[PDB]
């Protein structure tokens, strides 16, 4: 009733509260309750949003590439890429005392610096770069694409160039369009670049823009390509001992596939990833002719979808209604991406720390380890994002009079048996690690190791054989010979791979010791509570049995009241609420598994993981009390050094972390009177009854309060497990 | 030789624990006279210690790069082997006490379905009946498979669901 | 405010107003067996959400459900 | 003379009532006209402790 | 400072029990109850109980501050063994310069004086770290009470409940998840009982190393 | 006939206390009670503690609305008397709200009519289909 901030709440704005503020600061996004949200309409915007946050994005790397090029040690690195170590940026910040002047200066040539450990570096001089002018000219480039989404974001917002409802639903042609431009197109343009500069490069030739205008980047350009007897580009690779910043022993090969690793740089070969990518583009562009368009044919979706009907009924209408129900719903198109980008945001972790693509970047130890938990906790919340979408899909977009008979309806149906099996894995799960972590340490306590139990993880050992391990010696394909799989394909990558795999010092199917069986039956158990947390809340959305009409109160609200015996924590975003939690503590687990395990490997003592990760007090000993000492030790009265912002951090996560569990344990209705206590102090102040408040002072919203609590719990679960990976690596580097 | 384990006999590291258990119990075992209570007590601790260390290398049991006993699981290397002891049989007799205490269960709660306040014999229970259900589930397997051909096990879908 | 309902799954017990802590709803003509009285909800300016008529009302399932809107001076109970 | 017999147990298809698909014996079908006559009992409570419960007839189906 | 905000939470569960400015009818719902609903932007631990609960929280960090305090003055200022030149103390007086700063205390007193509880398995003080992470155990599950609520975990027992009616086997009396106020109960006291078991496991390991 | 408020009026014998009585009451709103009270006697107030009350009608007044019905409710409890409400806002116009039937809304008085409800069994209400227009919360029928 009374208009005041923001302009898209009238039912927020008549409220007298501080309440309001914050439900605006969070409900800025929600571009769907809003007052007057029409769909054709609603596109635009989200487009628009779209344009923003890739200029955000494109900003943020232009920022990154700047303070390389102008603040960071570039040029120091290129050259002797094993003496140096990163720098990020530099410091102009007074509070620093002449000892702290005297302790970030690792570099030398300036003042205060600090470390890089983005990881830039490998990337962009593996891709070829030697120069800061590269550098800045990205930079530059980068920001003016990130103008460049700034204002097409606000272009389609004025008429003569809004579009319209229908270019939207046409999801046959713009499939067609990211499968064969988005992903074909640009993969056949990174192979180029690969062909081109990267190679080029690698044989220390300073080949750039000013001179690839007449470079043949492999003799008889371009001809076997006309005339045929393509294999002539991959008859002289980098040669074994290939220097990477100069022309020691190189070639002119440009699509290789002997699939191994650069030596003196640790990574795939140069050459590899070129065909890699042609390949990948090739088949993509086959993928993206997929479907029927204005004049191309193809073959639509209404009419697969609604053919793919198993006869015996074993899933009833198959898969009929189900184009009308995706197309008409954007929430479940979120939760499909977020789903895909999360698990490829796991595959792309794996697959980084076992294959490095980047030259001179395995030897570098602190980038690794950062890099891989970055990406595994970004996967975490996009998978718990894809699973909160798709509970807001029965939620909020959902119609069963379509859906009478497809899959989804029978998924709703027996929601009480997924629901129980997962229970019951989880169950399983828990109580046997526990169980046998408790039996070690009892066991441990006692003084005899060999009464613990140290099941022989046979599974995976044996898919290493498979592979091409010999360590455990199955007589198995790519093991013994007498099998099609090891010799088919000789003269092809197995010889490189078969090098790889049984080196006991790289990360490749390390060694699997009983100890890690016991890690990945405990990660399972997180998996599975997360996923069983995520399922509930997604399938008892619509309704349950407590709250049959929860389909009304929409997703977010705090309970149904005391009655029933209580209701509390009952909403799906409750239930969201505890899987972060459980997200957190799965990907917690999953850290402390790699980085303890690659810790005892760089120290040369693998047998110390093969003999301690077998109970909890080595988890605790051996690792948490033990990798400490420098973030304990970053500042004393003996002078601080380079690691005391590090633990100064390292202080500040638990600090947040304390203050999560404030907002958690500590509920509204305790806080409601004080605050109206306050009030009464404050109004009744000599002489400080002066110009008042703007809206009223209230307790924080149940839904907010633990929204904040566990954006603190999750925050400084982060920050402090970031500060130690990093202080405990690059303080000591063993 | 299966895994790259070894026969734990052969492991330098499991004589070598042996030892260095042996001797970090002589070294307070020294402490006491021949006659009195504790030393008889370490005597004895040290005969079983001996006994675990003897008796575990029979049959065979693999232990790894670091001495200690290492379980098999995988039946097929159990089996081709003398290992179907580790965890394979202990597999089987769970599965047969815990069945057996499902058995007694599920029977005892479904004959107690029929008399007046069934929710009294949960919190005051018929011991003779326990006891009766309790010496007659060790042929579960013979009557679980039976009822479930009968049919007397599946509900015909008259629960209470919400979909 | 907060839109309250009243389904037809009603029997007139009069307890839901014996309870409400603010004197919202009443109860006016009903065809019922013995009481024959049903719930309405004529004036919201006042109720704040407190859900205590929900918990007394014995109907299976409950025949009032409050519909949480916005919050107001009367909607957050503020004294001040 | 309009709902089952009393002291008839049935079974009740309120979709979204505590008892779905479980039998309960009949205390009073209602026989003074009402949209919900059959009055039902059962033993078990539920998540506020009532016993009874008023259905439809429409609702209400036939013993086991 | 802690035993302030105790005696605080105490004396407001106490007071604002027979009346309120928020809810005057306070009285008839009784001193044990979790709340009186969602209304007002919503009313949670409105009941003395509660603030007992959070007076619980509270003594517990005081007391645990307090004793740590002495169990430090006294390794550091106070015992040690004397030699023919003045006595050497356990610790190199530790105390002067790191209780200034909250990093002290894991600098110097809770990461240097835990290496007992985590090193005693090889000899008869096992127990005590066994005790010790047995407590820390229950501490987080008692968390898990603390951070949840019953509307989950009914729905879930609802599931499961419902996997039991297909075999037969549910039980007669009708399982339901615990009430709100004994939720709250289990939560602090699971909390309470992994923080002292401990700290005890810690004070008790420890000096028994150093005396 | 629903008694209006009346200035000027008595008040019942105490000291003071520390709640309501804010900014709110003097430009927003203050509600007021009035109830018979024979017998002079002594009660309890709701944000305060004990005082006495001579017999006659008498009249007081709150912050908040729960704050008299309270007291109504007390009044029930004991000995059956009978107090009213009213309401005042900023430009000093009054409403009497409880009890406009006279007959405490807990019991139907001769005839009205009522709203906000609607005739179909508890559930069986529409999906988020058709309800895009979402009119904050809907009354279903409108
Ligand atoms: C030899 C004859 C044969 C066989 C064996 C099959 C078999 C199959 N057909 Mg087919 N079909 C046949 C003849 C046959 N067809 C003929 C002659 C025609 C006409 C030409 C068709 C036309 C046809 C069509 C059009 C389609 C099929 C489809 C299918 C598949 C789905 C059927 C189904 O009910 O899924 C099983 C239903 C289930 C509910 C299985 C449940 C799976 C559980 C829940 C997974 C558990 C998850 C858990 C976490 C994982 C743990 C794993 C654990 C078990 C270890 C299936 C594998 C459909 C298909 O491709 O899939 C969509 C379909 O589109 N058929
Ligand atoms: C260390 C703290 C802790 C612990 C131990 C647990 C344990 C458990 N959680 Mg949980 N959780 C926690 C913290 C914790 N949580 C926190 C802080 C949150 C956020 C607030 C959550 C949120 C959460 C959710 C949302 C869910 C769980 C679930 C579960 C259960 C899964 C069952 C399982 O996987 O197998 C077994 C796990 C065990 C822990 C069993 C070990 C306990 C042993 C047997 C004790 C034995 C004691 C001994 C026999 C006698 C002692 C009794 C008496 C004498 C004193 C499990 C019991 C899920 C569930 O309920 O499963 C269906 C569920 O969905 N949790
Ligand atoms: C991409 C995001 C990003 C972020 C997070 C930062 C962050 C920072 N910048 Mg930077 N900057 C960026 C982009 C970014 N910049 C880009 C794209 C350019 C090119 C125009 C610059 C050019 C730039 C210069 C020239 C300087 C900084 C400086 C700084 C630091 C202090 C800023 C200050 O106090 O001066 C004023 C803040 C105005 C908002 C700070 C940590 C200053 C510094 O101290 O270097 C470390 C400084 O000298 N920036
Ligand atoms: C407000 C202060 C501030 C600002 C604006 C930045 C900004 C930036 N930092 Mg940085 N950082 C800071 C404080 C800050 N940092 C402090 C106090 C430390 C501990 C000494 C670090 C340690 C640090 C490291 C190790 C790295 C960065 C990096 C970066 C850049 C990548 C984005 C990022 O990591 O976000 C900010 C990060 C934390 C807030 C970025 C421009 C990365 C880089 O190299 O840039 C390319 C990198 O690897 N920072
Ligand atoms: C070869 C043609 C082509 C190409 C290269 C792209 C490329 C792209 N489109 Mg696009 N699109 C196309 C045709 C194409 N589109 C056509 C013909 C239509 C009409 C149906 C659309 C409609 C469309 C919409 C509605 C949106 C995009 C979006 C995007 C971006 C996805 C976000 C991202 O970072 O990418 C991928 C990152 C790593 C692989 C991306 C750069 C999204 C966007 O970001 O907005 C700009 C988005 O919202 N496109
Ligand atoms: C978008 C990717 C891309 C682009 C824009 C180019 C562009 C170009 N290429 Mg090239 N090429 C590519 C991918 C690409 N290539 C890939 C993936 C391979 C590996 C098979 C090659 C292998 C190749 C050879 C062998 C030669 C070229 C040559 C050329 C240049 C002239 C020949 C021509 O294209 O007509 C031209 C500027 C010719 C040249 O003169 O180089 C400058 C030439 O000799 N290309
Ligand atoms: C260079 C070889 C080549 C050839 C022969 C074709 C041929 C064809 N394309 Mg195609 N296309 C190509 C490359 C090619 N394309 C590349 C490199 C891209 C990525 C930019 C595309 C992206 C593309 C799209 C988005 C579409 C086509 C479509 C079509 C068909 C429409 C013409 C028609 O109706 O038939 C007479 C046609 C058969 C249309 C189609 O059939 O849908 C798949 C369609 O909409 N193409
Ligand atoms: C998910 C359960 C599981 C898994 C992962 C494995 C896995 C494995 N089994 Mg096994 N097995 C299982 C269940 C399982 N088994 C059960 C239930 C039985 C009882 C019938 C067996 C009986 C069995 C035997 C007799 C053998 C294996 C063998 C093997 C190994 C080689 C596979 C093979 O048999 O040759 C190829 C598979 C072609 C389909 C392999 C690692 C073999 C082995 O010991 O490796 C040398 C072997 O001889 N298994
Ligand atoms: C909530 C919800 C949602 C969400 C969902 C999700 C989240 C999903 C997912 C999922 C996932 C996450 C998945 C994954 C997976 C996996 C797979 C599917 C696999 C496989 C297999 C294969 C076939 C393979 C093979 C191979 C090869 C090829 C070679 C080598 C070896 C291997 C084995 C690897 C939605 C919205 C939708 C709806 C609503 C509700
Ligand atoms: C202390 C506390 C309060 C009261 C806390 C208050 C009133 C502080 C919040 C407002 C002040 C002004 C915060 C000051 C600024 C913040 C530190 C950050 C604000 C930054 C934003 C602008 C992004 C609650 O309302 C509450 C509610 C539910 C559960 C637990 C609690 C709880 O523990
Ligand atoms: C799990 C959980 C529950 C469920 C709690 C349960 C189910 C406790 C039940 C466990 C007991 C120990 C079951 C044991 C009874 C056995 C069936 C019989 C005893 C065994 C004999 C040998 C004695 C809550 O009620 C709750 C409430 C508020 C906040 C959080 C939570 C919460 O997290
Ligand atoms: S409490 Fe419920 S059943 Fe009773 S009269 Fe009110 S609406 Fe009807
Ligand atoms: C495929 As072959 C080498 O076994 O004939
Ligand atoms: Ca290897």
């Amino acid at each position: 009733a009374t208009k005041l901030f923001p302009k898209f709440s009238q039912g927020l704005a008549q409220d007298p509260s501080t309440r309001r503020i914050w439900y605006g600061l969070a409900t800025a996004h929600d571009f769907e309750s809003h007052d007057g949200m029409t769909e054709e309409n609603l596109y635009q915007k989200i487009f628009a949003s779209h344009f923003g946050q890739l200029a955000i994005i494109f900003l943020w790397t232009s920022g990154n590439l700047f303070h390389v090029a102008w603040q960071g040690n570039f040029e120091q690195w290129v050259t002797d890429p094993i003496h140096v170590r990163p720098i990020a940026h530099a410091i102009w910040d007074p509070h620093f005392g002449q000892p702290a002047v005297e302790a970030f200066t690792r570099g030398g040539a300036s003042g205060p610096v600090n470390i890089a450990t983005s990881g830039v570096y490998q990337w962009w001089y593996t891709i070829g770069l030697r120069s800061n002018q590269e550098l800045y000219v990205s930079s530059v480039f980068l920001a003016l694409v990130s103008a460049v989404f700034l204002f097409a974001g606000w272009l389609h917002l004025q008429p003569n160039f809004q579009p319209s409802l229908s270019w939207f639903k046409d999801a046959e042609s713009r499939l067609n369009h990211h499968l064969a431009g988005l992903f074909g197109v640009s993969s056949l343009a990174w192979t180029g670049h690969l062909v081109h500069v990267a190679i080029p490069e690698s044989r220390g030739q300073h080949v750039g823009w000013d001179n690839f205008l007449s470079v043949l980047p492999h003799p008889q350009g371009l001809t076997p390509f006309w005339s045929g007897n393509w294999a002539a580009y991959a008859q002289n690779p980098d040669t074994a001992s290939h220097a990477f910043g100069t022309a020691d022993g190189s070639g002119t090969a440009i699509l290789t596939f002997l699939g191994g690793f650069h030596p003196q740089t640790q990574s795939l070969w140069l050459s590899d990833m070129a065909h890699h990518h042609l390949a990948i583009a090739v088949l993509f562009i086959v993928a993206g002719h997929m479907y029927r368009t204005n004049f191309g044919i193809g073959h639509r979706l209404e009419a697969i979808l609604e053919a793919h009907t198993p006869p015996a009924g074993g899933l009833g209408a198959g898969h009929k209604g189900l184009f009308h129900t995706v197309n008409n719903s954007l929430h479940f198109q979120l939760g499909l991406a977020l789903a895909s980008v999360g698990t490829i945001t796991s595959l792309v972790a794996q697959h980084m720390y076992s294959l490095p693509p980047y030259a001179y970047l395995a030897v570098d130890f602190t980038t690794q380890a950062s890099l891989y938990t970055h990406h595994q906790y970004i996967a975490g919340f996009i998978m718990c994002g894809a699973f909160a979408h798709g509970a807001i899909f029965f939620i909020r977009d959902y119609d069963p009079e379509q859906n009478k008979g497809n899959v989804l309806a029978r998924v709703l149906d027996h929601k009480e048996a997924i629901i129980s099996h997962l229970s019951w894995v989880s169950l399983f799960l828990g109580f046997h690690t526990l169980g046998l972590y408790v039996h070690n340490d009892v066991v441990q306590a006692f003084g005899t190791p060999e009464k613990q139990i140290l099941i022989e993880p046979v599974f995976a050992q044996w898919i290493q054989a498979a592979q091409g391990k010999s360590l455990y010696g199955f007589d198995l394909l790519l093991a013994s010979s007498s099998s099609p799989a090891y010799s088919a394909g000789q003269s092809l990558w197995l010889p490189g791979w078969l090098e790889a795999i049984n080196n006991n010092q790289n990360s490749l199917f390390l060694t699997i010791g009983p100890g890690d069986f016991l890690v990945h039956h405990a990660i399972a158990l997180g998996l599975h509570t997360t996923t069983l947390i995520l399922v509930k809340g997604a399938l008892d959305a619509r309704g349950s049995k407590l709250m049959p009409d929860k389909k009304d109160f929409g997703y977010s609200f705090p309970c149904d009241g005391p009655g029933r015996g209580g209701t509390c924590d009952i909403s799906a975003y409750d239930a969201f609420y505890l899987a972060v939690f459980w997200m957190l503590n799965t990907i917690g687990w999953v850290t402390f598994y790699w980085h303890w395990k690659h810790l005892t490997l760089w120290q040369g003592n693998v047998s110390q993981f093969d003999e301690s990760s077998t109970y909890l007090m080595g988890w605790l000993r051996d690792y948490l009390w033990l990798n400490s000492s420098q973030l304990i030790n970053g500042y004393n009265p003996f002078g601080m050094n380079s690691l005391s912002v590090w633990a100064w951090t390292f202080l500040f996560g638990h600090l947040v972390y304390a203050t999560g569990f404030m907002f958690l344990i500590s509920w509204r209705g305790y806080w409601q009177e004080l605050i109206e206590t306050l009030v009464w102090a404050h109004e009744k102040t000599p002489l400080a009854n002066l110009v008042y408040w703007k809206d009223k002072p209230v307790a924080l919203s149940i839904v907010q309060a633990r929204l904040v609590g566990l954006a603190h719990f999750s925050v400084g679960y982060i920050f402090t497990y970031a500060a130690f990976l990093i202080a405990s690596t690059a303080g000591r580097f063993g | 030789d299966i895994a790259g384990l070894t026969p734990c006999s052969e492991s330098k590291a499991y004589n070598k624990l042996e030892r260095k258990e042996l001797k970090v119990l002589d070294k307070r075992l020294k402490q006491y006279e021949p006659g009195s209570a504790p030393y008889l007590a370490l005597q004895a601790t040290k005969e079983r210690t001996e006994n675990r260390f003897k008796t575990y290398a029979k049959q065979g049991l693999l232990c790894g790069n670091d001495g200690l006993p290492h379980l098999i699981s995988d039946p097929g290397l159990a089996l081709r082997f003398n290992h179907a002891g580790e965890v394979f049989i202990p597999t089987f007799g769970f599965l047969y006490v815990a069945g057996y205490i499902g058995h007694v269960g599920r029977q005892y709660i479904i004959l107690s379905k029929e008399d007046a306040k069934p929710t009294d014999k949960e919190i005051i229970l018929d011991v003779p009946l326990a006891l009766k259900l309790a010496f007659q589930g060790w042929a579960w397997p013979l009557a679980s498979i039976q009822e479930l051909r009968n049919g007397s096990l599946l509900e015909k879908d008259e629960n209470i669901t919400v979909s | 405010a907060h839109v309250v309902k009243i389904y037809d799954t009603c029997i007139g017990c009069t307890q839901c107003v014996r309870a409400c802590p603010l004197d919202v709803l009443e109860m006016v003509p009903w065809d019922g067996c013995k009481a024959a009285q049903m719930a309405s909800s004529p004036r919201t300016e006042d109720c704040v959400g407190c859900k205590r008529c929900e918990t007394a009302c014995p109907t299976d399932f409950l025949s009032v459900r409050v519909y949480l809107g916005n919050e107001s001076t009367r909607s957050l109970g503020l004294a001040y | 003379e309009i709902g089952p017999k009393r002291g008839s147990l049935v079974k009740v298809l309120r979709p979204e009532s505590y008892w779905y698909n479980q039998v309960g014996k009949v205390v009073s079908v209602d026989q003074s006209g009402i949209r919900y006559p059959v009055v039902v009992r059962f033993e078990n409570q539920n998540y506020a402790g009532v016993s009874t419960n008023n259905y439809a007839l429409d609702e209400i189906e036939e013993v086991k | 400072f802690t035993i302030h905000v105790t005696v605080l939470i105490l004396l407001k569960g106490v007071l604002f029990a027979r009346s309120s400015r928020l809810i005057p009818d306070k009285a008839n719902l009784g001193f044990r109850f979790p709340c009186d609903g969602p209304g007002r932007g919503g009313t949670c631990q409105v009941s003395a109980w509660d603030h007992v609960f959070l007076g619980l929280f509270w003594m517990y960090n005081s007391l645990s501050i307090v004793i740590f305090h002495f169990s430090w003055k006294m390794q550091s200022d106070v015992w040690g063994t004397v030699t023919d030149s003045g006595v050497s103390h356990i610790t190199g007086g530790n105390f002067a310069q790191s209780a200034n700063t909250i990093n002290g205390w894991l600098r110097d007193f809770l990461w240097a004086q835990s290496s007992q509880v985590i090193q005693s398995y090889g000899s008869a003080l096992s127990a005590y770290g066994l005790m010790f992470l047995g407590a820390h155990f229950v501490w987080a599950f008692s968390l898990m009470f603390l951070f949840s609520g019953r509307g989950y975990w009914q729905e879930l027992i609802e599931s499961i409940v419902w996997a039991h009616n297909k075999l037969r086997v549910a039980p007669s009396i009708q399982p339901r998840a615990l009430s709100i106020t004994q939720g709250r109960a289990v939560g602090v006291a699971h909390y309470l009982l992994g923080g002292i078991a401990t700290t005890w496991s810690f004070f008790l390991a420890r000096i028994i190393a150093v005396g | 006939k629903q008694p209006e408020l009346d200035p000027d009026t008595p008040s019942p014998i105490f000291g003071g206390s520390t709640g309501g009585l804010l900014r709110k009451a003097q430009v927003e709103e203050f509600y007021v009670i009035t109830w018979e009270s024979p017998k002079e006697q002594i009660f309890e107030m709701p944000t305060g503690g004990a005082a006495i009350m001579r017999k006659g009608p008498n009249l007081l007044k709150f912050a908040r609305k729960e704050q008299c019905m309270a007291l109504t409710t007390q009044l029930r409890s004991k000995f059956r008397q009978t107090p009213c409400f009213y309401r005042v806002y900023a430009d000093g116009k009054v409403q009497y709200l409880h009890p406009k039937d006279g007959v405490y809304p807990e019991k139907v008085n001769a005839g009205r009519v009522g709203v906000n409800q609607n005739m179909r069994s508890i559930g069986k209400n529409v999906d988020p289909i058709k309800v895009v227009k979402f009119t904050g919360s809907e009354p279903f029928e409108i």
